[PDB]
């Protein structure tokens, strides 16, 4: 058969990934310009909400030097790849879990939906991709919105999990902090109620 | 806004190290045990962010400078971005931390008894030009003992994220020096199964590339999922 | 006093580098054009001094604290010297001399750009034991550019001097360091003909020597010309 | 035939040898004990003299970074090979030349009579080593007394060499120095007035 | 790299190992001298304890064909290694779970605080070798006492352990035996509750 | 008592077999599923019990008289344990067990229907010598079927438990004999996963050491972990 | 490491250059454009000179078939690479030696001080190469001014030479030639006063 040029393997980014993606997390000066957990500008069309969570491994303890990346659309179901620190919302972010409470946040509005490559739209939804010391190579994942059953009732992605117990797994909880749109996803890389984890 | 117009190679699974490789101790416990549910390519995962309006100091790529000078063999590190099919990635992501050249981490956490170096940070950011090329100045970092086997030493090496043209070709790697003996003997290292691969991530000294009587240089190139057209799709 | 018991095997002037090296630049003007005249052994050249009474300071053969902590890797350098006949040579004296971790010389003449460790003066000296051994304390030393062809680059390495049984052992030698890309390429080694003397300066990366979480080692042997008695002269 | 383990290979003292081994002329401090050019004290039996000299290349000009190792025999004819500070005279020494002048100097007494394997007596003579950047391997010469000529007519060693006119090479030409009795060896690596080097 | 000779490669003790190592066990005829579960004659100075438990496979069922080796200091932080039935005490010896019960006990004395490396105090422990059929290369494990809280909670080595939850692991727990001061000390080799074991 | 004066080089994992080897069924639910964790060596680990004053009995390392003579063929197993180093190991407890001629174990857990023998027991212990050796005269243990696979048969073997100098050099293991076709096919060997480890496992018939027309003789010679003085601690 | 295309292996021009480029010189007809050793037209801004030499074998005899090509900056120390015969000035140019005389000559002006890559000025200076039978590889030098003794000292190329004696092989003689400036410029390629050669 043919074969193409084999992609560079991949290798864990270790426990000091911080010191070169979330200097702020790792105590270090920052610069100018930085990639991080607020997506949105107040004056940004759409609902703000604020995300947060917790990373568990396969014993039940918290990841407390996990890194994530978020890519999202705006409220208007667009993907908005110009990224740029004085827009009003951004369609990537990055975050960080505490190396104390080992939570993550971020900030940002709730997504429109878009359409698969079929044409079929799929529910709001945020990709995350985590990355840590201990995993080779990171793992893909999608965050939904409880608020949003209806939607995620027709999801193609969604429907794609054979087995609808897993799919619980992708749906965030809504709840509020200090009477703001909160919602709560935590990521269990192993064990009892695994995240699903995506290929594509 | 961004489109859906790509396709990208799916990844070869069996050429990445693996998820769980007992003999790298952390990955048992961070490891799923269900298999990866694969799914069709959407303009969810074909797109990405594009940092060219990211505003960049003039000594991001400069380790001697953004942080005197730091101690240690001073050295380039240079090379390409490509895709699987040949073509050069413009205008994309490098970002790049090292411990100095003792082997320490400027970093909390790290309790190594190798000392910091006061001139040194070990952080660097590139946005590779319209041929896909990159480019760093720093030094060169030392190996350093890690928890996992009782006498367990890491090669000398530099973290490596790669943005590329959509969240499908992100990645993250190390690259290793030509010759060091404690390649073969990594845990890390190992968790990639074939050799050939493990030779990819291995710099080569480039003479070529050095500025006599100043430093040495070090060639690396990145090759990230051939992207192509979509077609009777 | 010293008295006329041994003979000394003839050196091997084919397996050491020959005096006119060309490429070695400076050897060009250094080297003798009249043939060395050969003369036997006396009483003359087959003693030498012996170092067991020379008062040698507590930190001697520790680089890290004879001159805070300097930066770079921190290494054991250890061996044992040898006769050609492979007999130990007990308290013998071993000293040794090198650059910091970046390369940089603490010499007047030194003016390479990288800069001194405030806290590192790179040289120490240690008598062999019963067994023929020897250790040092140190960080490993960087490479450096020198003014030969335009782009010239000596490979890491450590000076040693060994003082041996007589004037007639007495070896001053460079240490190399496994895998280093620039060996081969460097003109002073390559004044080494046969790439199997090459090898016998190349310390081995030792792990069963090595001090978890701390410091790394490396083996490095010495033989020295066999001594035996005299026989029906 | 017969193969022993080879010896390891030797290597150029490099341009910073001062630094390993003449410590004070590098102009860095010294340990508490060093090995250097004053090979007797003042209260040494023997006829105390100076010795200097210089060392040129094949083009005539000044090594100015040259290291010299001496052995010698005390007065009486005698090598001294237990090394020590609070000796009155050791038999080895050390010396280099000034990055400036270029000249180096060795305080000790004029050798007794030694005898080769044979019986022969030997002339007075000084075995000196030469290292230097440029030098591969080091370089074995003798200095030999200008005013011993009826030892020196019979030296079994220097009647080994050939040629009359090379075995003057090897004889130091004695002078005073502040009314002190001096003698000045000058080595000349190549060319003309080469000095006379031996294998052994 | 330097290549030694290579260790000899473990082997599993098999299910017969009393017929060689546990004698009495194995219910055969004893020889005049042998090494068992006494560590300490009523005369031995401390605190004379009763050590006794149980050893889980991953199925939660119990291992009674286990055999256990034991070291530990004596009630000064000392370790006697001369072996000999004579002694008051013995920092030595041997175990094994019944083929019926499948409890194992022993009879020794609370064991002195011992220094690292570094000087730094460990809290009083019993080292632990854990051999059995099914068992490829044995296990290494460390015995602490929930009655020593304190010092637990400073140990260098207990404080290598990540997770706080599997220290836990090590802990025995303090009972009476026949109003003899006791404490019960169980492996679970797989599993929930896993015990940790080293590597050194 | 015991003092902290030496290190043992760590233990190559990769070399012993694995704990979880699912061909030996057993080890499924014996081996542990979290990674061990490393520790430094303290006076705790590198420290050991001396069986010097123990009381052997005159013929408790001869198996043909410390249980009439048992039937089978009539053998010495004799051998010497050196350290990594090549260094012997002087007064070591080596213990051992096995099975009769026919298989048979004299344990109440053996159903086997192959005959225990009146006149054998098969267990027999030995203090090693100021040499490091070590000696034995037994019978030829024969193969036996256990329950594994429906047809496996372990081939003849004679279990080890080994001392050494320190809690971290005690091993446990089994000797195989030369030639043994059954070898390539044992799940438990194949517990160890480079053939040349496996090599290490068979003792070597021993021309040498038989006695004529009395008894054959095997070699078995056993390697402990390298002890070595501490350094720059 | 990293290997490039390997450069095409030089050759000796032969005793026949002259043929190819040097058409005058050899005797035959010459083209229409020629490039040769006139730099300077009469109208050319700066010190009109005449430069001329020998150059020398070994054995002290003259070469008669040697080549040079010559690069130098105008007087404002600016480099002319825009070849054309209709410029007043040249920055390149190419002489031969007689047949007979053995000499070459060169019609220029006197080249303006340019900076090296550090921003520090270098005395003026003409680069030349040499071609000739026997010359495997072309040899590289420069001729300097001996009435430029003040910028001559501080040139940091000059400066690298480490023999003084050997600065001197690069500095061309002034003189006259029927009232014209003038200055002569020997090359010895061997022996007594060899002449700097360059590598870069
Ligand atoms: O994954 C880790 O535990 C680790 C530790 C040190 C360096 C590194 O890249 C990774
Ligand atoms: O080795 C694996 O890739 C694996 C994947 C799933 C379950 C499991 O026990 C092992
Ligand atoms: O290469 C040499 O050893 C040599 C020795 C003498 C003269 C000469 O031209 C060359
Ligand atoms: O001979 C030299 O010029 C030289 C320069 C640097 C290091 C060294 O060992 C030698
Ligand atoms: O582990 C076992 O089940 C076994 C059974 C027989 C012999 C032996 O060494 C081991
Ligand atoms: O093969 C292993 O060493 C292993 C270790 C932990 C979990 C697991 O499934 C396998
Ligand atoms: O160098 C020469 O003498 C020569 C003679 C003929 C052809 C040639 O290329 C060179
Ligand atoms: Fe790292
Ligand atoms: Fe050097
Ligand atoms: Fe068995
Ligand atoms: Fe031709």
């Amino acid at each position: 058969p043919i074969e193409l040029l084999p992609e560079t393997p991949s290798q864990t980014a270790g426990p000091y990934v911080h010191i070169g993606l979330a200097l702020e997390a790792a105590g270090n000066p920052t610069r100018d310009q930085e990639i991080w957990n607020r997506l949105a500008k107040p004056d940004a069309p759409g609902e703000h909400i604020l995300l947060l969570g917790q990373v568990y491994d396969g014993n039940g303890h918290l990841v407390r030097d996990s890194f994530l990346e978020v890519w999202q659309a705006d409220a208007n179901g667009e993907y908005q790849d110009a990224y740029n620190l004085e827009n009003a919302f951004n369609s990537f972010g990055r975050t960080a879990t505490t190396f104390d409470a080992g939570e993550w946040t971020l900030h940002t509005v709730k997504p429109g939906v878009v359409n698969n490559a079929a044409g079929v739209p799929m529910a709001p939804h945020i990709n995350i991709s985590l990355f840590a010391r201990g995993i080779n190579i990171h793992l893909h994942t999608r965050l939904y919105f409880d608020d949003e059953a209806q939607a995620n009732a027709k999801c193609p992605v969604l429907n794609l999990i054979e087995q609808p117990q897993r799919r619980e797994t992708l749906i965030a909880k809504r709840c509020e902090v200090d009477g703001k749109t909160a919602y709560r996803f935590d990521i269990r890389i192993q064990g009892e109620g695994e995240t699903v984890f995506f290929d594509f | 806004p961004a489109q859906d117009n790509s396709r990208f190679v799916i990844r070869d699974r069996n050429w990445h190290p693996k998820a769980l490789t007992p003999d790298y101790k952390t990955s048992i416990a961070r490891s799923p045990r269900q298999a990866l549910v694969s799914i069709p390519q959407s303009i969810s995962e074909t797109t990405g962010p594009n940092f060219s309006h990211l505003g960049f100091g003039a000594h991001d790529h400069d380790l001697l400078l953004n942080f005197g000078l730091p101690i240690g063999e001073r050295i380039i590190v240079a090379g390409r971005v490509v895709d699987q099919y040949g073509k050069p990635v413009p205008n994309t992501l490098v970002e790049m931390w090292q411990a100095n050249a003792g082997g320490r981490y400027r970093h909390k956490n790290d309790r190594y008894l190798a000392p910091l170096d006061p001139n040194f940070g070990g952080v660097g950011r590139c946005l590779t030009d319209s041929d896909g090329y990159y480019s760093f100045r720093t030094i060169k970092p030392g190996p350093y003992p890690w928890r996992n086997g009782p006498n367990d030493w890491r090669p000398a090496h530099i973290h490596f994220g790669i943005s590329g043209p959509s969240i499908a070709t992100k990645l993250i790697t190390q690259l290793y020096f030509e010759g060091d003996p404690l390649i073969p003997m990594c845990p890390i290292v190992k968790s990639i199964a074939n050799p050939e691969a493990v030779q990819q991530l291995i710099a080569k000294l480039d003479m070529n590339n050095a500025n006599p009587m100043d430093c040495l240089a070090y060639r690396f190139d990145i090759v990230l999922r051939g992207q192509r057209k979509t077609h009777f799709e």
